[PDB]
C-alpha cells in the first residue's frame, strides 16, 4: 500500500527570504533571544528558552546574571542561586549583578 | 518550456517506470485518479515537463510503454497509479522476444518499431521545445535491450539535436539472471557508445548491498530497488521542475560531466539513507550528506571508485542550504583525498542547489560521478563475452536469425578501445 | 541624468532583484509602483500618473528564475514585457550562448533597449550585470556588448562582472567561459568592476560572521555597493562626481580597466553599537584585503588610482586628513608615475537599511574603487588553469560541435597573455 | 536550520536594542547630544553643539567684544528673566507691547 | 571546541564504558531517552565534547563500542542509558577471540579493523577540533586487548598529533581470572610503549581492597567497581567540561607528568571514598581530602607506592576551595615525606581546580601519580612470562596462527629495558 | 593621552576581570557600559551614552574567555576584542611560540593596529601575563617581539607573574620562565614582578583572611595598577606619567625589574583599630612583610624608588617621611645614586569594591623600587632550572614541537650574564 500522505510545504528561497523578510527576521531572532552566545548553538537550548519564555525582580536578576539559569524549567532553588553550581566569576560579580537588578 | 518524454522498455523498464511515475505523481500532488489535489502553488508551475492535460484537469504522463508480453502490462495496470497512463501509448507486441537480442533488434522490431516511432513522434511534436528524451531499460533482457537500442538509434537519426538519458541496469556474475547476459550487454553498449548522449549505469548488486548495510531491511523486494532508482530519477530532474539558487538543467549537467564524447558512462548514488532505528540518531547537515555521498558503499554500480580515479563529479542538492557550506565541503573533499581525483582538471566537482526537497524530508542530494572505475565492469563483461565467443556457445540462435560474426567482433573491438581510453585517461 | 541597467544571466538578475528592492526602499516606492506622498528620475520613468517603472531589462535563456520574478511580489513593478526569457538555456556553453541562441534573442533585446533609450533623454550610460563563469552571461553578454558598442559606442558601459574564485567554484568549464568572455570584455566595456564570491564569503565570515550565508546576503551587499556608486547621481552631495569621472580619473590607459571594490563598514547592530564610528578608521578598513570584494593580495600590487565615495555625515576636513594619512603610510605603496592617486567624493544621504538585511543603520559609509596589479595576478591565475585543461583538448568538442573552432581559443589565450604583458609593463 | 540567514549569536546579532528601534549607530561629527563639559580643556579637537559659523565669526555682533558669547543670545530665557533684563536696560516699554512681543 | 572521542574494547571495556556514559549523562543532566532536563546551563556549554546533536536535542555519545561477542552488546542494551547510543556505532564481529592475542591481532583484526576504522574516521571528521581519543579496554582478555592494540597502532599511524588516553586493567596472581594473562599483557604493553601517549593502569585487586576497607560494602559487584573507575574518568576530564580557576587540559597533564617518552604509565586514586555510616561524622575540608589522597591504600593499582619514589604527581580538584590551602597542603606533603619523591625535580606536584563538583559531593579530588613503583608490577608479570616461556607451554596456540618466537623475545626485551630504566631513575 | 592594556594567558585576563571592574567602579560606569574626561584614557566614548575599554583579552583555551563573554560584563566588552584560540598551549613554551602563535599573533596585532589608530595620544602599552604558563609565555613573548618591530619607540610596562620559590603549581615553569626572560629582557622597557606567595602572606597576615582564593589576589593587584595610573587619570598636586618610570627608575637599559609594594593593606575592622597617616604607611611600604615579591630587600641595596601617593596628602609630610627613610640605616642605598626617590601625589583616594576585603582609606602608597634582591631571585630560579636540565627532563616535549638545545643554553647563559651584571651593579 502507498504511504498515507505527506503535505508539501517547503517554500523556495526567493519567496522565503527576499519577499517575507520582515516576518522571517522576527521568527528567526525570536527563536534565539534569551540564550547567551556559547549556549545558543544547541537546539535543545532554544526549545528550553522558548518554553521558559512562554517576578520582574527575578527577571532583572536573570538578565543581569547572564549564564546562571536560562534553560531551567533533587536540587532545590535558593533565593539567590543553586546549591551545587556556583562559578567563581559569578561569586565575584554577585554584588554587581544585584546592584544592576536594583537599578533596573 | 523544456520537455522530457519518457520511454520504458522491457519488464525491468516497465516496473521501474511504474514506481517512477508513482513517485513523480506524488511529488506534483496528483492522485491516481488523475486529478489535481495539491495545496502549494509551486507544484503546478512545471508540470508541463511531464504531463499533458486532456479534459478538465485530467493530467496524464508523457510516457510510452513498450514490451512484448502482456504479463508486464497487467502488472503495471493492476497496481495503483496504473490507470492514469495512456491506453493508446500501450504500444505492444504479442509474440515475445525471449532474451534473444537478435529477436529484439531484427525480428519483432520490423513490425513494432514503426508504431512506436509513430507514437513517439506524436508525443514529440505535441510539445513546443524538447529538452531531451528519457529511456529506462535493462541490458540483460531481450525486449528491453534489443528493442530499446534500436529505438534509440532510430530516434537519434530523427532528432539529433535533442538530449538523451538512458537508465540501464547492467548484469553481474554474482547477480546473474540469464546465461546470455554478455551476449546482450556487449552488443547493447556497442550501440550505446555511438548513439546515446549519456547513460546512468545501474545494477541490482549494489542495490542489494545498500539494503543490507545502510537500510538494514530483511526483504528487499523489487519494489524497493525500483523505489530507490525512482528517487534517483526524481532527483536528476528536480532542477527542471523546481527553481533553485543554482540551476543545472540536463544539458549543462551533460556538458559539465562529459569531457570526451565516448566517455559518457556515469555511476550514481543517493542520500540520505538511514534505517528506521538509526533514523532518530542522525543529524541533517551538509557534512552529514557529503560523508554519506562520497562513501563507496553508496555507489549504485559494482565499481569501487577507489580502484580508479574520478574524472568529473556532480552533486545535486535539494533543500534550503548554505551555498558557502556546499562549496567549502566540495572543496575540502577534493583536497583531502586528492589522489582519487584526476590531475589535469581543476575543480572536478560541479554542484547545484534546488530549493525544493523531496516530500517529508528536510534536505537531500544526488551524486553523479563520472569516474574511470567503470572500466572494471566493462572488463568484467568483456572477458565473459570472449570466453563464450571462443567456442561459439549459444551462438547459433543468433546466427540463424540474420546476425553474422563481424558484429560480435566489432562489439569486442569497441569494448577494447573504450576500456583502452579509460585506462589511458587513468 | 539617466542610466539604465541590463542583467544578463542567472547571477545578474539575482543581483538585480536585490538592487531594485533596495532602490524602491530608498525612494519610498511600494512594490505596487507608486510613490505614497525628482531624484528617482535616474532609474524610474513616470508613466501617466502614480506609476514608476524601472529602467531595467532582466534577460535570460531558461525561464525559471525569470518567471519566479514574474510570480513574486514584484509583479506590479515590472509588468511582463521587459523581462526577456528564451526557451532553453545556454547551459554553461559560451559557443551555444554566443552563436546558437544569441542570434535569436539579441535582436529582441536590442530593439527593446532602443525604445528604452528613446524614452530616456539625457542618457549617462549603461550598466550590465553578469557572471562570466556561466554560459548565458558569457556568450550572449559579449554579443550584447558588441551590438551595443556598434549601436552607440561613445556611451560608457559599467560592467559589474562576477569572476570565478580561485579555489571555490561551482562549474567546471568556467575557465573556458571566462577566457572567451574577457576576450571581448577587454575591448567593449569602458569600466569593468570585479567581484569574486570567495571574498564575499570571507567578508560574511569575518565581519558579519554569518557561518552559513546564502547568495542573498552576497547580493544585498553588492546592491549596497551599487547604490553607493550611483548615489552621486541620485542625491546632491557636498562634492558630487558622475559616471564620466570614473571614465576619466580611473583609466590611465585604454586597455587597463579592471577595478577592485571595497565597502565599509560592513557591520552588524551591536557591533556598530560597540565600535566608535568615524572617518579615519573606515578609510583604513576600506583598504585591508579582509574587506575587499576580490580575493587578491594588494600588498604584492601597487595602486594606480583609487576613488572613495563617502555617504552620510562626512565633512571634507577629516576625509582630507585620512587620505593624507594613507598617502603618508608606507604599508601600502602607490605607483610612481601617478603623483596624486586619490579621488574623493562625498554625498549627504546615509545608506539605508533593508529589513531582512544584516546591516544596521550607519551614520557613514565608504565605497573604495581602486586600480592595481592584483588584477594582472588574477588573470594569470585564471590563465594557468585554463591552459591546464586546454592542453588535453578537454571539453573542446562541445564548442566545436556547436560550431566554433580552435582559432578563437588560441587567440583568446594569446590576448590574455598580451594583457599579462601589459600589466607587468605598467607596473614598472 | 536556524543559522541560515542571520548570525544568530548574542554578540553579533542583527537585532537592535528594544530601547531604540531606529538610530544611526555611530558618532555624529557635531556631537549635538552630549553633556556640556564643565570647563573645555585647552586642547579640544571636538565640538559640542552650537558654535558660530565662519560667516558669523568673520563679522561679529556688537556684544562680542564685551564678552557675551553668541550662545548667550540663543539660549532660552523665562519671562521674569526677560522682564528683569528689559527693566535693567533702559528700554522703557509698556507692559502691553511687552506682552505682545512676548 | 576541543573534542574527545571514545573507544571501548572487549567485555570489560563495554561494561566500563556503559557505566562511564551513565555517570557522564547524569553529570550533564540528560535523560536516558537522550533529552536534556538538567538544571544549570553550565552543563550545556560543554556537552559538545562528548555528544553530537541529532534531531531536536537528541544528544548521542561520541563513542564506539567494539568486541566480538553479542552477549556483551545485549548486556549493554539491557540496562538504562543503553538506548542512547547510535546503533551504527555498535561495530561488532561475530566469531569471538577467546583470550587469544593472536586471534585479536591477526585473524579477527583483518576483517574488523577496517570497519571500526571507517566508523572512527567518520566520528573524527564529524567534529572540528579534535583534542584526543579515550580508550577503555583490558590486557588479559583477547578481543579487547589485541583488537584495541592494533586499533591504537592504526590510529596513531593516521593521526599523530592528537592525544590519547588508555585505561587498561592489568591482572594479578591473587586475582588471576584467565591463564594466559602474561602472554597477552606482555605483548600489549610492548605495543603500548611505542603507540600510546600515556596509560592509566588499573586492576581489580586494589578495587576489592578499597571496597573492603574504605567503603565497607557487603557484595561489590562489577557495577560498583566500574562506578569507581567511571568517577575517576569523569574527574580526569572535568577540566575541559567545566570552568575553573586553574584549568589543566589533557595535554597539559601529560606534559606535566611525562618527563621521558617511555615513562608514561600512571597510577590513579580517587577521593573521598568513605562508608555511609561514617559519612556523617566527618568534616569536608582540603586536609580531609589530602589525608585520603596520599594514603597508599587508596591507589587503584597493586603497587604500594611507598616501596618506590614518585617521579611526578598531579591533583585535580573539584569544588569551591582556597587555592592557598590547596598549595600549602601540597607543599607540606612534599616537604615532610621528602624521601618518597625524586630529588632532581623540584615541585613534583601539578595541581588544578575546577569550580563544579561531581553531583552529590561537596569537594572531590582525582590523583594521578607517575611513580616508579609500577616496575614492581611489570617484573611481577615478566617473571611469570619467562617462567612460562622457558617451558613453551600454551605456546602452540599462538605459533599455530602466525606469531613467531622473536615477537616474544622482543616483548621480553622491552619489558626488561623498561623496568631497568625505572629502576635506574629510582 | 591614552594607554591600552593587553592581557595574555589565563592569569592575565583574570587580572583584567578585577582590573576593569575597579576602573568602571572608579569612573562610575555600570557594567552595561554607560554613565548614569578622566575616562578618556581607558574608555572610548562610542555612540551615545556608551564607553568601551582599550584592551584585548587573548588566550588559546576558550573556557575562561567565553566565561567573560557570558558573565556580567557582556555589554561592556563587546566580544570582538576578546580573542580566543581553539586549543591550549598546555604549559609548553614551544607550542605557544611556534605552533599556535603563528596563527594567533597576526589576528591579535591587526586588531591592536586599529585600536592604536583609534587612539590619538597613545602613551604606551601595558601587558599582563604569567610566565609560568604556556600561552602567556610563548605567544606573549612573540607578541612583544612583533610589538617591538612594529613600534619600538613606545613604552611597554610588563606586569609579570613569576613563579614562587617554594610555592608552585606547575612543574616545567622553570623552563618556561627562563625562556620568557630571554626575550622579556630586550623587549620590555619596564618590568614589574609580582608573585603569589608574597600576596598569600599579605592576605593572611594583614587582611587576616585564612582562606583566600585568586580573586582577592587579583583584587589588590588591580589596586596596585590603578594606583600607578591614577596620575594620568586624575589631577594631582604633583603627577607623573608613564614616561617617568623609564626616566627615574631605569639606570641602565638592561636593568629594568622593579619590586612592588602596597600600603595600607587594612581590613574593615583594623581600620577602626588603627590611625592611618603618611609616616606609618611610608614605613610600612618598606618592610618585607608588605611586598608583592617574596624576597628580602635587606640583602640588597635600592638603586631608585618611586612613591605614588593617593588621597589626603600634602607635600610637607611626605617629604618629612621620605627624610626619615633617607636617614634611617636599616635600609641602605647604593653609593652611586645620591638622590634615589621619585615622588608623586594624586588627590583622589582609592575606591572600594563591594565584596572586597579592603576598607576605604584616607591615603595609600604604591611603592615601586629597583634593587638587587631580584638578582637573588633570578639566581634562585637559575639553580632549580639547572637541577632539571642536568638530567634532560621534559626536553622531548620541546624538541618534538620543533625547538632545540640552542635556545636552552643561550637563555641559561643569558640569565648567567644578567646575574653577573646585577652583582656588578650592586657595587
Ligand atoms: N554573486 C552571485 N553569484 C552567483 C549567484 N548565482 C550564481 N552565481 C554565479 O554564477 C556562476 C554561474 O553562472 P550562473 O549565473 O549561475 O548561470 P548563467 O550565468 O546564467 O549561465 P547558465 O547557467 O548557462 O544559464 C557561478 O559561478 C556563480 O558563482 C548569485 O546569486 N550571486
Ligand atoms: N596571581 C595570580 N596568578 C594566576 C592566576 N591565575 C593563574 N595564575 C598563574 O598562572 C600560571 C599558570 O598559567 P595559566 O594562567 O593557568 O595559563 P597560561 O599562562 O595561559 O598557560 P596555559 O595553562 O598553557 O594556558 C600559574 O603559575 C598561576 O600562578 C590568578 O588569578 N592570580
Ligand atoms: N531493478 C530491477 N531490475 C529488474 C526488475 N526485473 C528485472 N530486472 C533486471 O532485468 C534483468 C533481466 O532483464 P529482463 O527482465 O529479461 O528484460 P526483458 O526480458 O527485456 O523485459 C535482470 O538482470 C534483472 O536484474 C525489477 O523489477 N527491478
Ligand atoms: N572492573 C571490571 N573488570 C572486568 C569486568 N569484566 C572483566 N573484567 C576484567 O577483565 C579481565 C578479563 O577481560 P576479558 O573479558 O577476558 O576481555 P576480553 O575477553 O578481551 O573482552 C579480567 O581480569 C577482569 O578482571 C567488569 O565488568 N568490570
Ligand atoms: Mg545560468
Ligand atoms: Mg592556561
Amino acid at each position: 500500500v502507498l504511504p498515507p500522505h505527506t503535505a508539501f510545504t517547503a517554500t523556495t528561497t526567493y519567496r522565503a527570504e527576499t519577499l517575507n523578510a520582515e516576518p522571517n527576521t522576527a521568527a528567526i531572532l525570536d527563536r534565539s533571544q534569551g540564550l547567551a552566545s556559547t549556549l545558543v548553538g544547541y537546539e535543545a537550548a532554544r526549545q528550553a528558552g522558548e518554553v521558559r519564555r512562554s517576578d520582574p525582580r527575578a527577571r532583572a536578576e536573570d538578565t543581569a546574571r547572564g549564564i546562571g539559569t536560562q534553560t531551567v524549567l533533587t536540587v532545590p532553588t535558593k533565593y539567590g542561586e543553586l546549591p551545587g553550581y556556583q562559578t567563581t566569576y559569578g561569586a565575584a560579580t554577585d554584588k554587581m549583578a544585584r546592584m544592576q537588578a536594583d537599578n533596573e | 518550456m523544456r520537455e522530457i518524454v519518457h520511454i520504458q522498455g522491457g519488464q525491468c523498464g516497465n516496473q521501474i517506470g511504474a514506481k517512477f511515475w508513482e513517485v513523480v505523481s506524488d511529488e506534483h500532488g496528483i492522485d491516481p485518479t488523475g486529478t489535481y489535489h495539491g495545496d502549494s502553488d509551486l507544484q503546478l508551475e512545471r508540470i508541463n515537463v511531464y504531463f499533458n492535460e486532456a479534459t478538465g484537469g485530467r493530467y496524464v504522463p508523457r510516457a510510452i510503454l513498450m514490451d512484448l508480453e502482456p504479463g508486464t502490462m497487467d502488472s503495471v495496470r493492476s497496481g495503483p497509479y496504473g490507470q492514469i497512463f495512456r491506453p493508446d501509448n500501450f504500444v505492444f507486441g504479442q509474440t515475445g522476444a525471449g532474451n534473444n537480442w537478435a529477436k529484439g533488434h531484427y525480428t519483432e522490431g520490423a513490425e513494432l518499431i514503426d508504431s512506436v516511432l509513430d507514437v513517439v513522434r506524436k508525443e514529440a511534436e505535441s510539445c513546443d521545445c524538447l529538452q531531451g528524451f528519457q529511456v529506462c531499460h535493462s541490458l540483460g533482457g531481450g525486449t528491453g535491450s534489443g528493442m530499446g537500442t534500436l529505438l534509440i538509434s532510430k530516434i537519434r537519426e530523427e532528432y539529433p539535436d535533442r538530449m538523451m538519458l538512458t537508465f540501464s541496469v547492467v548484469p553481474s556474475p554474482k547477480v546473474s539472471d540469464t546465461v546470455v547476459e554478455p551476449y546482450n550487454a556487449t552488443l547493447s553498449v556497442h550501440q550505446l557508445v555511438e548513439n546515446a548522449d549519456e547513460c546512468m549505469v545501474l545494477d541490482n548488486e549494489a542495490l542489494y548491498d545498500i539494503c543490507f548495510r545502510t537500510l538494514k531491511l530483511t526483504t528487499p523486494t523489487f519494489g524497493d530497488l525500483n523505489h530507490l532508482i525512482s528517487a534517483v530519477m526524481s532527483g536528476i530532474t528536480c532542477c527542471l521542475r523546481f527553481p533553485g539558487q543554482l540551476n543545472a538543467d540536463l544539458r549543462k549537467l551533460a556538458v559539465n560531466l562529459i569531457p570526451f564524447p565516448r566517455l559518457h558512462f556515469f555511476m550514481v548514488g543517493f542520500t540520505p539513507l538511514t534505517s528506521r532505528g538509526s533514523q532518530q540518531y542522525r543529524a541533517l547537515t551538509v557534512p552529514e550528506l557529503t560523508q554519506q555521498m562520497w562513501d563507496a558503499k553508496n555507489m549504485m554500480c559494482a565499481a569501487d571508485p577507489r580502484h580508479g580515479r574520478y574524472l568529473t563529479a556532480s552533486a545535486l542538492f535539494r533543500g534550503r542550504m548554505s551555498t558557502k557550506e556546499v562549496d567549502e565541503q566540495m572543496l575540502n573533499v577534493q583536497n583531502k583525498n586528492s589522489s582519487y581525483f584526476v590531475e589535469w582538471i581543476p575543480n572536478n566537482v560541479k554542484s547545484s542547489v534546488c530549493d525544493i526537497p523531496p516530500k517529508g524530508l528536510k534536505m537531500s542530494a544526488t551524486f553523479i560521478g563520472n569516474s574511470t572505475a567503470i572500466q572494471e565492469m566493462f572488463k568484467r563483461v568483456s572477458e565473459q563475452f570472449t570466453a563464450m565467443f571462443r567456442r561459439k556457445a549459444f551462438l547459433h540462435w543468433y546466427t540463424g536469425e540474420g546476425m553474422d560474426e563481424m558484429e560480435f567482433t566489432e562489439a569486442e573491438s569497441n569494448m577494447n578501445d573504450l576500456v583502452s581510453e579509460y585506462q589511458q585517461y587513468q | 541624468r539617466e542610466v539604465i541597467s541590463i542583467h544578463i544571466g542567472q547571477a545578474g538578475i539575482q543581483v538585480g532583484n536585490a538592487c531594485w528592492e533596495l532602490y524602491c526602499l530608498e525612494h519610498g516606492i511600494q512594490p505596487d509602483g507608486q510613490m505614497p506622498s525628482d531624484a528617482f528620475n535616474t532609474f524610474f520613468s513616470e508613466t501617466g500618473a502614480g506609476k514608476h517603472v524601472p529602467r531595467c531589462i532582466f534577460l535570460d535563456l531558461e525561464p525559471t528564475v525569470v518567471d519566479e520574478v514574474r510570480t513574486g511580489t514584484y509583479r506590479q513593478l515590472f509588468h511582463p514585457e521587459q523581462l526577456i526569457s528564451g526557451k532553453e538555456d545556454a547551459a554553461n556553453n559560451f559557443a551555444r550562448g554566443h552563436y546558437t541562441i544569441g542570434k535569436e534573442i539579441v535582436d529582441l533585446a536590442l530593439d527593446r533597449i532602443r525604445k528604452l533609450a528613446d524614452n530616456c533623454t539625457g542618457l549617462q550610460g549603461f550598466l550590465v550585470f553578469n557572471a562570466v563563469g556561466g554560459g548565458t552571461g558569457s556568450g550572449l553578454g559579449s554579443l550584447l556588448l558588441e551590438r551595443l558598442s556598434v549601436d552607440y559606442g561613445k556611451k560608457s558601459k559599467l560592467g559589474f562582472t562576477v569572476y570565478p574564485s580561485p579555489q571555490v567554484s561551482t562549474a567546471v568549464v568556467e575557465p573556458y567561459n571566462s577566457v572567451l568572455s574577457t576576450h571581448s570584455l577587454l575591448e567593449h566595456t569602458d569600466v569593468a568592476v570585479m567581484l569574486d564570491n570567495e571574498a564575499i564569503y570571507d567578508i560574511c565570515r569575518r565581519s558579519l560572521d554569518i557561518e552559513r550565508p546564502t547568495y542573498t546576503n552576497l547580493n544585498r551587499l553588492i546592491a549596497q555597493v551599487i547604490s553607493s556608486l550611483t548615489a552621486s547621481l541620485r542625491f546632491d552631495g557636498a562634492l558630487n562626481v558622475d559616471i564620466t569621472e570614473f571614465q576619466t580619473n580611473l583609466v590611465p590607459y585604454p586597455r587597463i580597466h579592471f577595478m577592485l571594490s571595497s565597502y565599509a563598514p560592513i557591520i552588524s547592530a551591536e557591533k556598530a553599537y560597540h565600535e566608535q564610528l568615524s572617518v579615519a578608521e573606515i578609510t583604513n578598513a576600506a583598504f585591508e584585503p579582509a574587506s575587499m570584494m576580490v580575493k587578491c593580495d594588494p600588498r604584492h600590487g601597487k595602486y594606480m588610482a583609487c576613488c572613495l565615495m563617502y555617504r552620510g555625515d562626512v565633512v571634507p576636513k577629516d576625509v582630507n586628513a585620512s587620505v593624507a594619512t594613507i598617502k603618508t603610510k608606507r604599508t601600502i605603496q602607490f605607483v610612481d608615475w601617478c603623483p596624486t592617486g586619490f579621488k574623493c567624493g562625498i554625498n549627504y544621504q546615509p545608506p539605508t537599511v533593508v529589513p531582512g538585511g544584516d546591516l544596521a543603520k550607519v551614520q557613514r559609509a565608504v565605497c573604495m574603487i581602486s586600480n592595481s596589479t592584483a588584477i594582472g595576478e588574477i588573470f594569470s591565475r585564471l590563465d594557468h588553469k585554463f591552459d591546464l585543461m586546454y592542453a588535453k583538448r578537454a571539453f573542446v568538442h562541445w564548442y566545436v560541435g556547436e560550431g566554433m573552432e580552435e582559432g578563437e581559443f588560441s587567440e583568446a589565450r594569446e590576448d590574455l597573455a598580451a594583457l599579462e604583458k601589459d600589466f607587468e609593463e605598467v607596473g614598472a | 536550520d536556524a543559522d541560515l540567514g542571520k548570525s544568530l549569536r548574542e554578540g553579533y546579532r542583527n537585532q537592535p536594542k528594544p530601547g531604540d528601534e531606529g538610530r544611526a549607530f555611530g558618532v555624529p561629527t557635531i556631537r549635538t547630544d552630549v553633556r556640556l563639559p564643565r570647563l573645555r580643556s585647552v586642547a579640544n579637537a571636538c565640538n559640542y553643539g552650537n558654535e558660530p559659523d565662519a560667516g558669523q565669526v568673520l563679522r561679529p555682533p556688537r556684544a562680542a567684544d564685551l564678552g557675551i558669547s553668541d550662545e548667550a543670545f540663543v539660549a532660552l530665557r523665562p519671562k521674569s528673566e526677560l522682564r528683569q533684563l528689559v527693566d535693567e536696560a533702559g528700554l522703557a516699554l509698556s507692559d502691553a507691547d511687552f506682552e505682545a512681543a512676548w
